[PDB]
């Protein structure tokens, strides 16, 4: 009855505040704990911080003087700011539901107790890249077909990761397989897509992708045929 | 952090090992986490187990002091592939701010599965504006390690290739892609150009040329 | 701040090298000089003697007896006051088996009245004097210090291997006694029902005036350990559930208040947990 | 040797060890059986018992 959405700038210059959000769906925002977790490629999960029910703020101590986790009460949404972003500080930001548990071992009235939190339902989490260089959007060229047919398209040249692909803005989502993307030397990633498809189905029957790139706030779309 | 590692058959039975000893009374939680996806909690309290997580996922109570934390996971299957997190709490020690080192689970044993290699040329208003790129697009297989050869006609040709390291579907299997950059010129003069996917013991080869 | 792990630099087995000790020592066993560093509570103005860690404290029956062409009297009025005439009176080789059960504030592991509560006293119309009250329903308190403890030999010198708190196993906890609320509450508000008989007004019962630890508190020995526990939640008159002393404990004991002579006793390992009768009071009236 | 487990007291150098004869007496009220049995083994009955101070 609980879900979860990030939202991000996907490109922050170095020392610069990065700021996220999120939104909670099907639930009160000041009624739980919200905590922020974020992985960087090699690094493990760090846990960023966490904000009471009470909206009470506590930091890691990692990064206790940079963080500064908000919230707003009036539209289920809750923020994140860090100041100072560094090269190091790109990562998947998520956001979680953080549920607070009292483990007791002796009497509750000497405070043989502590508390601990788990984080039971998180966000889907939201890309964030740290370079001084600029954004750019892509250029999706189509990839004509030729028992059953493959056809696709060619996101060539972006910055940054990600790009969300889709068929028939929707219609088609069986047979997809739209592949992660290469780095190249030049600095921006490049992508594909394909669906396999049955050969008598491009009689005329219209195949076109949806491509999003968001950093860069430019979305496309094409058509693919023989 | 460093990270631990831990091969288990198919269909046997897990036992992962927690890092850090506890001191006190604890309340051990246990995340499954893929990279490039969001964690799940499978454990929160020392063998409570949330709805949605299945009962082969098992911790250990915390009755008498002196039990080790481990997590078992009874009947391994190809999914169960991730990193697994002993969130530490306990009385003594502190704030458990740390999810600490992670123990990769590798299930051995998986099925091996074939690539699926398709080659698209270079797309037409891609050759308009003076700029060719051929993609081979191998999907499918396992264990997720592919040698791609660019061959232009029969001689090879490795200035242009750039290929995206394997990485796992939905399906449990890996993808990868091959991209080879070309000026639209030496797109046309050639006779036809090749990508040959090697994978395992066998190579399979899909060729396209210019018309 | 309940108790410490504390370093100290050491004598060996041999007379010039020097060791770099730690031992565990509670809050109360240790004063604060004039860093962080600390110093045992009796250096400035008494010797420590550690008990031989084999004897034990635990309280057998003791027979007191006269010699030959002497007698013991023995009353047996059932309702004797302790001063003045008894009759019935019958004579007696020895004492029956007595407990040196030494606590304070609480009379524990002592002997039942038959009927009645007797008060006694010398004189009653002052305040000085004592007042020693004595049951026939005695509460069962038990107490506890539940930190799993280690022992630890440390060498101090040839043969003398001092024995010090070590490291706690599990969970730091803290040390208390329970008494069942109706039951003492119950047998408070009948040594009320008799302190009217001579002093015809309202009693009451506040807590320790103060002064030194020993004093303040139900200090007694458990296992081994000498617990002082905060009497607070017992004596409050207000005219089911349980009731819980916070104790604590010491191992610089000073019993027998003499000039300078402190005594250590040795820590004992593991889980202490003893039962006791409550079977009487010593009270104290203010003017 | 022994600093690791001992106190060590040294003989005040005036007394001596030198074994002279002990006698051994019993109160008054109390005697001493004495066996003279050349062949007694040490344990049981002996015949031609005689008493001691
Ligand atoms: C002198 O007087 C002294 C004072 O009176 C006295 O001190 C007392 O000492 C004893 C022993 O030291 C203390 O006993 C402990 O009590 C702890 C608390 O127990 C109560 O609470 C739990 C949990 O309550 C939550 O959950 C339940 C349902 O799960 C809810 O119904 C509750 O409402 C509550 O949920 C809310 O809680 C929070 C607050 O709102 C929220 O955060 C939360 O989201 C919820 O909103 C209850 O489950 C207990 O129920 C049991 O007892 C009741 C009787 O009332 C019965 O229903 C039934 O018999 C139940 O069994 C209880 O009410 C205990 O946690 C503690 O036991 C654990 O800890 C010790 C030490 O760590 C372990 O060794 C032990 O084995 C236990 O571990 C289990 O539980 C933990 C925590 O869940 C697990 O992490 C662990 O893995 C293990 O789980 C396994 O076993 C479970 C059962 O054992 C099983 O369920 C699991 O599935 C798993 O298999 C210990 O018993 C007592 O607290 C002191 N007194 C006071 C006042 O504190 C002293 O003894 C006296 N005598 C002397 C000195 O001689
Ligand atoms: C009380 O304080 C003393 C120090 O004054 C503590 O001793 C220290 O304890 C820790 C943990 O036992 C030792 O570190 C450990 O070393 C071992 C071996 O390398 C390793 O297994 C651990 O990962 C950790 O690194 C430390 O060496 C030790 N110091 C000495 C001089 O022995 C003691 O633990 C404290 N105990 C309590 C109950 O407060
Ligand atoms: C008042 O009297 C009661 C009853 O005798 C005392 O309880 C006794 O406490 C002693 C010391 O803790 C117990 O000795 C222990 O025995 C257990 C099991 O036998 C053993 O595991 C321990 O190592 C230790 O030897 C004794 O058992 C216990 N008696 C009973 C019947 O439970 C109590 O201590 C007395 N109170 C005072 C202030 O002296
Ligand atoms: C209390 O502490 C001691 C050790 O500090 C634990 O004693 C163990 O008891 C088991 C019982 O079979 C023995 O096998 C072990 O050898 C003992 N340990 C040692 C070091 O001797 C005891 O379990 C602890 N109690 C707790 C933690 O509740
Ligand atoms: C006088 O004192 C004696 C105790 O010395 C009491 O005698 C005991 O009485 C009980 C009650 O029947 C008997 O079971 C015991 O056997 C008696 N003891 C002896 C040694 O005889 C006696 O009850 C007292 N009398 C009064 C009036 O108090
Ligand atoms: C604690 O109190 C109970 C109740 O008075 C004692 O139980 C009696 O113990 C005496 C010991 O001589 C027995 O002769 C009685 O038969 C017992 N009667 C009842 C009703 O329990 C218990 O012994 C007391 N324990 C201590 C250590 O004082
Ligand atoms: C019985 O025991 C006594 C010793 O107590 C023996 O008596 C001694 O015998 C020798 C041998 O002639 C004498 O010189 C001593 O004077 C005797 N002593 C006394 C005190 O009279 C005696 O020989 C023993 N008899 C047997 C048969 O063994
Ligand atoms: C013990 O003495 C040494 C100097 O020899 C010093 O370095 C150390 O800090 C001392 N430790 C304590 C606890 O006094
Ligand atoms: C000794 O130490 C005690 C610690 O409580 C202190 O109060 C007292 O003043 C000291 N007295 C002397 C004579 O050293
Ligand atoms: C015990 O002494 C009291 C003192 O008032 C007396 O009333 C009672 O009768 C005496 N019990 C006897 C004589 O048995
Ligand atoms: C104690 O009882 C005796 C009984 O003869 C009585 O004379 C005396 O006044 C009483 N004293 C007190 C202080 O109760
Ligand atoms: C104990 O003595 C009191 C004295 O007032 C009395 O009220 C109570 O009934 C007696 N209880 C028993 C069990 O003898
Ligand atoms: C005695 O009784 C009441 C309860 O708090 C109060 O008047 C007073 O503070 C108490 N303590 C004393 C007089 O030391
Ligand atoms: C005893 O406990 C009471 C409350 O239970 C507290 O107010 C008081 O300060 C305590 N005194 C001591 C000496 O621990
Ligand atoms: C003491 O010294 C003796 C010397 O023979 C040695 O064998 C023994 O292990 C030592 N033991 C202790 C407890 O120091
Ligand atoms: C001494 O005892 C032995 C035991 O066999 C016996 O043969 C011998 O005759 C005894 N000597 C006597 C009685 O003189």
């Amino acid at each position: 009855q609980v879900q979860l959405q990030e939202s991000g700038p996907g490109l922050v210059k170095p020392s610069e505040t990065l700021s996220l959000t999120c939104t909670v769906s099907g639930g009160s925002i000041s009624n739980y704990y919200w905590s922020w977790i974020r992985q960087s490629p090699g690094k493990g999960l760090e846990w960023i911080g966490y904000i009471s029910d009470s909206e009470s703020t506590n930091y890691n101590p990692s990064l206790k003087s940079r963080v500064i986790i908000s919230v707003d009460t009036s539209k289920n949404q809750l923020s994140l700011k860090l100041n100072s972003v560094t090269a190091a500080d790109s990562a998947i930001y998520y956001c979680a539901r953080a549920q607070q548990g009292k483990r007791i071992y002796g009497m509750v009235s000497f405070g043989e107790f502590f508390y601990y939190y788990y984080m039971d339902v998180w966000g889907k989490g939201t890309t964030v890249t740290v370079s001084s260089a600029s954004t750019k959007g892509p250029s999706v060229f189509p990839l004509a077909p030729s028992g059953t047919a493959a056809l696709g398209c060619l996101v060539k040249d972006y910055f940054p990761e990600p790009v969300t692909v889709s068929w028939n803005s929707g219609a088609l989502t069986s047979g997809v397989h739209t592949f992660p993307a290469v780095l190249q030397s030049s600095g921006l990633y490049s992508l594909s897509s394909v669906v396999t498809v049955p050969s008598s189905s491009l009689g005329t029957q219209t195949y076109i992708c949806n491509v999003n790139h968001k950093p860069s706030n430019t979305k496309v779309d094409k058509k693919v045929e023989p | 952090s460093y990270v631990r590692p831990l091969s288990v058959a198919l269909g046997e039975t897990a036992s992962i090992s927690c890092g850090r000893q506890a001191l006190g009374s604890r309340a051990v939680q246990w995340y499954q986490h893929r990279p490039g996806q969001a964690p799940i909690l499978l454990i929160y309290n020392n063998q409570d187990r949330p709805s949605g997580i299945p009962e082969r996922f098992s911790g250990t109570p915390d009755i008498n002091f002196g039990t080790r934390a481990t997590l078992t996971i009874s009947g391994v299957e190809a999914g169960d592939e991730a990193d697994y997190y002993c969130h530490m709490w306990d009385s003594r020690s502190g704030f458990s701010w740390s999810f600490g080192g992670a123990t990769r689970l590798t299930v051995l044993g998986q099925p091996k599965a074939a690539p699926s290699v398709t080659l698209f040329p270079p797309s037409s208003e891609e050759l308009q504006a003076n700029k060719a790129t051929l993609v081979c697009l191998i999907s499918d297989f396992y264990p997720g390690a592919v040698t791609v050869a660019w061959k232009a006609d029969s001689s090879p040709v490795k200035a242009g290739v750039e290929t995206t390291t394997p990485s796992k579907q939905s399906n449990n299997k890996y993808a990868a892609s091959s991209y080879l950059s070309l000026t639209p010129m030496q797109w046309k003069m050639h006779k036809s150009y090749s990508c040959q996917v090697t994978h395992e013991g066998s190579t399979v080869e899909k060729t396209v040329a210019p018309t | 701040e309940e108790i410490k792990n504390c370093s100290f630099n050491a004598t060996t087995e041999l007379r010039d090298k020097k060791r770099r000790e730690y031992a565990l020592f509670y809050r109360l066993d240790i004063v604060p000089l004039s860093n962080s560093e600390y110093r045992l509570i009796n250096c400035n103005t008494s010797v420590i003697t550690q008990i031989c860690p084999k004897v034990t404290f635990d309280p057998i029956p003791i027979h007191y007896c006269a010699p030959a062409g002497y007698a013991i009297l023995k009353c047996n009025n059932k309702t004797f006051n302790g001063t003045g005439p008894c009759n019935n009176v019958s004579t007696v080789q020895c004492t029956h088996g007595i407990k040196p059960v030494v606590s304070t504030q609480l009379l524990l592991n002592g002997s039942l009245a038959e009927e009645e509560i007797i008060i006694r006293s010398e004189n009653l119309t002052d305040n000085v004097k004592t007042i020693i009250v004595h049951l026939n329903e005695s509460v069962e308190i038990t107490c506890t210090r539940p930190n799993n403890m280690t022992r630890k030999s440390v060498r101090i010198g040839p043969g003398q291997t001092f024995y010090a708190l070590g490291d706690i196993i599990g969970d730091i906890r803290q040390p208390h006694c329970n008494i069942s609320e109706i039951k003492w509450e119950k047998t408070l508000q009948r040594v009320s029902e008799k302190l009217r008989e001579h002093f015809n007004k309202t009693i009451i019962f506040n807590q320790s005036s103060g002064g030194d630890l020993e004093i303040t508190t139900h200090s007694f020995n458990c296992g081994g350990e000498f617990f002082y526990c905060n009497t607070s939640d017992l004596f409050f008159n207000k005219t089911n559930s349980t009731i819980t002393l916070p104790c604590r404990i010491k191992q610089i004991i000073n019993m027998w208040q003499e000039v300078g002579r402190a005594m250590y006793a040795p820590p004992i390992a593991g889980n202490i947990t003893c039962k006791s009768n409550i079977t009487g009071l010593l009270l104290t009236r203010d003017g």
